[PDB]
DNA sequence: GATGTGTAGCTACACATC
DNA sequence: GATGTGTAGCTACACATC
């Protein structure tokens, strides 16, 4: 027999059997070194390096997950390695093996690549694919390789990476990250810009992650896969440990874990719990003090959530945090905020042991409290110790305002402590918000919260004005007193009548804050002005006129917030405010509405006149059609689509509306037909125009349009089943509107996308009679009398036999 | 009160998690055997043919995307924000009665 | 476009071992 | 405690096929 031959069976016997299962690969592996090793002493080494290349192209063709192709491939990523371990551990101190073996595997590993890069750009997939597994498992163990190879592997990598199939470019980067320390921009360039979640992953995962790429990794916490946001914070921040506190900078730092512990899925949010509680706690040795100066407490606004999640996840330490008793003369914002999470922790899940010894009495908190209050406000790096008492200030007054008062002693002592601070001229609003809360838990009846604040008010009023004893207080004196209003009137929920001071209050400077020519002072005189409104009915009358000008004429930020009262004295009084002797007429206030929701220039503006409607609409105090319709309008419109806050209310508030009450979806039905003619003509007129900036795309093709108005409609979705909605035809009198308007529009393509979907519909045999009826009239009249296409026949001829076999079910008595 | 408004609350919020975004973002054996012996081995050139017509790349339209397919802002419009007045949060109005 | 089957990640709990 | 292993179930996203 020839001695090629030899080596030919050798090897395919044992290709044949490492096929079949992973049992033998350890033998196979020390095998083709020995058969290898007989080879290159009887002169045939390049016999050999020839026919491993030939099985080896066996296996490519099988597709990804062939069973067989794994063991082969882990069987020649094993050969390849098994030799280089042979040639790194003498390299670490026994040279210089006399056999070339170096220069064999340089040789043997050379020859290889080349072979299998003769398919890497092969049409088939299955070829592809297996090509670049092959490169991928034995990269790591190549060792030194030529130049010019070195190059050849970029150069079809850094085409690979674009290739069609998903699948090949996952491969391509695992090939590519072995050469990061160019590769690195592509695949920073990859984690950015391929559709398939799975490349961006691989491309993640296996980043360099040193100080310049990072912040594209953690870029993906919003990536739109789940599963892509869900392991940023498993893998990537549990393979940091603690090189985020140092390395990872605050701002981005704060807004990881926030995006985490409110995303709206439930997987992503137990993947950043968890972190934050098993991992980071562990990792800093239990200290929950340390751990919240991690997360910056002072500028953070979700340590709230950090916090429970926490609580939840150790339950066991929550009975071991001591606050030790008064020490309070070193109190961190940690420590003050841990007082404040841990004192509305055990009241809202009634941990009642804690709540008896491990907190300080009412009297003895009023010590620790004005304790702040002096060193911050009375008395002279000064302002970040201005800020940490205003803090801690704020945390101990957040918990005090639920402390358990059944203690006289305990209540005075404190009222005294706030009344003493809400008379500072210089308490920041912050704490100004919080001490009426409190002073507000501590009165026995409303007229006596009242009174104390009123008192306050005036106090601060009269101060100034016997001070210059041009009787008008000064201009920042009536920002105070006009804050320090409102959050006492968001409390007061009785008539005005009842409480003079209020009256007497608002006619002093309430209504000569409106008069004024200050922007803010103007806004808060119309938030105080409000206010009362939504407590006396006459005086949202007398003031309805008035704020509508306002929404007309004023600055952004006035026109914001004047609108937001007339939406809430609609809220609380309805249509009692307006269309009557005296009263403004209803067609006036919808012709601001229009304004500022048409308004392009002032988004926000657009939101909360968007918000606001639907909530009128929603409580039914609003029920005019052509205002609705242009309120649907504005959600699809090409002008809309760049406000993100405008789109998601209305995702959210369309749909409640149409699935609360029948009557809700009827109004759908009766205008939708109309609505989806004026936007077809806008995504045309859209379509054909050509100017500079067009994004045409920036629109919903009418397809989609159609499918949504037939889902809102849809007689299914409406969550309280009578048993006999199921009768209803709101979604056939829609159809039957459209197929009247269907002679309207122009275009074939159009014409067709609202055909192909109209077999999205709900018949039902229960269904009245003659509306099938009717609607079969108008669809045979559309098939029979017009010239269609192929695939809007088929679909349309389809709903026509929906009905035909539908009418014998119910012709039959 | 509340005992409908409760109701519906719970039903939107956990059923329309996945419609935020509200736009086009609305769902609603053989152990066959290789014989390596076989000299079948003029298929070698079929896996090494050039890719003629089959395009087997990418289209450069999709080879590059400015969203990033990032998650747009969340305003995390829930049923409680809609509820709470504008000006008076701790109030809120009856919709749904 | 619309499909059915696939598959990637988990998640969860019972454990058995160290 | 800490850890495996074992099965089972699940959801979004792939592919396959037509």
């Amino acid at each position: 027999i020839d001695i090629n031959t030899k080596i030919f069976n050798s090897v395919a016997e044992v290709f044949q059997k490492a096929q079949g299962s992973y049992a033998g690969h350890r033998k196979h592996i020390a095998v083709l070194k020995k058969i290898q090793s007989k080879a290159v002493e009887q002169g045939y080494e390049d016999a050999f390096n020839f026919w491993f290349d030939k099985l080896v192209t066996k296996i490519l063709p099988l597709k990804k997950n062939e069973i067989i192709g794994d063991r082969i491939v882990k069987l020649v990523a094993a050969f390849i390695a098994s030799l280089e371990r042979e040639l790194i551990l003498a390299k670490k101190q026994n040279y210089k093996l006399t056999n070339d073996e170096e220069g064999i595997f340089s040789r043997f590993v050379d020859q290889f690549i080349r072979h299998v890069l003769r398919g890497v750009e092969s049409p088939d997939k299955n070829v592809r694919f297996r090509v670049l597994q092959l490169l991928a498992v034995i990269m790591d163990n190549i060792g030194e390789i030529d130049e010019s190879l070195f190059n050849l592997l970029i150069l079809s990598l850094n085409k690979r990476i674009y290739d069609r199939e998903p699948t090949v470019r996952i491969q391509a980067v695992f090939c590519l990250t072995k050469f990061q320390d160019e590769a690195t921009r592509t695949l920073v360039a990859s984690i950015q810009n391929d559709p398939s979640a799975e490349v961006r992953r691989a491309a993640m995962l296996n980043l360099i992650n040193d100080n310049n790429t990072r912040p594209y990794i953690l870029e993906r916490a919003r990536d739109v896969n789940i599963v892509n946001r869900r392991l940023v914070y498993s893998r990537i921040l549990k393979s940091m440990g603690r090189k985020c506190f140092d390395d990872i900078e605050p701002h981005i730092f704060d807004q990881l874990i926030e995006w985490g512990l409110e995303d709206r899925e439930l997987s992503v949010r137990n993947a950043c719990k968890r972190l934050i509680a098993h991992d980071w706690l562990n990792a800093l040795d239990g200290d929950l003090i340390e751990l919240l100066e991690k997360l910056d407490v002072s500028r953070s606004s979700v340590c709230v959530k950090a916090i429970e999640a926490l609580f939840q996840s150790r339950p066991d330490i929550l009975s071991k945090i001591k606050f030790p008793e008064s020490i309070w003369k070193d109190f961190t914002v940690e420590i003050a905020f841990l007082f404040r999470a841990i004192y509305l922790y055990c009241l809202d899940n009634n941990i009642t042991e804690m709540l008896e010894e491990n907190f300080p009495e009412a009297s003895k908190l009023s010590e620790h409290l004005n304790h702040y209050i002096l060193l911050r406000y009375h008395h002279n790096q000064s302002h970040f110790d201005y800020n940490t008492l205003e803090f801690i200030i704020e945390q101990l007054s957040i918990a005090a305002e639920r402390y358990d008062y059944s203690d006289e002693v305990g209540r005075r002592s404190m009222l005294t402590v706030v009344r003493n601070m809400l008379a500072l001229t210089t308490l920041s609003e912050p704490l100004i918000k919080i001490g009426i809360r409190v002073m507000k838990s501590l009165s026995i009846n409303e007229k006596d919260f009242v009174t104390m604040a009123i008192e306050i008010i005036n106090d601060i009023r009269d101060d100034d004005i016997e001070k210059q004893e041009e009787k008008e207080a000064s201009s920042a004196t009536i920002v105070l007193c006009l804050t320090r209003s409102s959050y006492m009137l968001e409390l007061v929920n009785t008539p005005l009548t009842e409480n003079i001071l209020i009256a007497s209050l608002m006619d002093t400077l309430i209504t000569p804050a409106v008069r004024n020519t200050a922007p803010n002072i103007r806004e808060l005189g119309v938030k105080n002005l409000g206010l009362c409104c939504l407590l006396d009915v006459k005086l949202a009358i007398d003031n309805m006129y008035i704020l509508g000008m306002c929404v007309s004429k004023g600055n952004a930020s006035l026109k914001y917030i004047a609108l937001q009262v007339i939406v809430d004295i609609f809220s609380v009084h309805g249509n009692t405010v307006v269309d009557g002797e005296g009263k403004v007429d209803s067609i006036s206030l919808h012709k601001i509405f229009y304004k500022v929701l048409k308004n392009n220039g002032l988004p926000e503006c657009q939101v909360i006149a968007a918000e606001g409607l639907c909530k009128l609409f929603l409580a039914d105090v609003f029920t005019d059609d052509d205002l609705f319709e242009t309120l649907v309008l504005s959600y699809f419109s090409p002008i809309n689509s760049s406000n993100e806050a405008l789109v998601q209310a209305f995702a959210f508030c369309i749909p409640v509306y149409c699935f609360s009450h029948p009557a809700h979806q009827q109004r759908m039905s009766r205008t939708a037909a109309d609505i989806l003619l004026r936007l077809c003509v806008l995504w045309d007129d859209l379509q054909s125009s050509v100017i500079p900036e067009v994004d045409r795309e920036a629109m919903l093709k009418p397809n989609i349009i159609f499918q949504q108005l037939l889902f809102w409609t849809d007689p299914r979705n409406l969550v309280n089943q009578t048993g006999s909605t199921k009768k209803d035809t709101v979604q056939l009198t829609f159809l039957i509107d459209v197929l009247k308007i269907y002679a309207q529009i122009e275009k074939k393509e159009i014409k067709k996308m609202i055909i192909t979907n109209i077999n999205a519909i709900f018949l039902s045999s229960e269904q009245d009679y003659s509306t099938l009826k009717e609607l079969l009239e108008y669809s045979d009249d559309i098939a029979e009398n017009d010239n269609l296409d192929n695939v809007s026949k088929n679909a349309l001829d389809k709903l026509r036999n929906n009905l035909n076999s539908l009418i014998e079910e119910i012709n039959e008595r | 009160m509340s005992i409908f408004e409760k109701d519906l609350m719970a039903y939107f919020d956990e059923n329309l998690n996945r419609n935020w975004r509200g736009r086009e973002h609305w769902k609603v054996k053989k152990v066959l055997e290789i014989d390596f012996f076989k000299t079948d081995d003029s298929f070698e050139d079929k896996v090494f043919a050039s890719k003629g017509r089959t395009k087997i790349d990418m289209p450069i339209k999709n080879r590059k995307n400015d969203t990033h397919y990032l998650l747009p802002d969340d305003f995390h419009f829930s049923t409680d924000r809609i509820t709470r007045l504008f000006i008076k949060p701790g109030q809120k109005m009856s919709l749904f009665s």
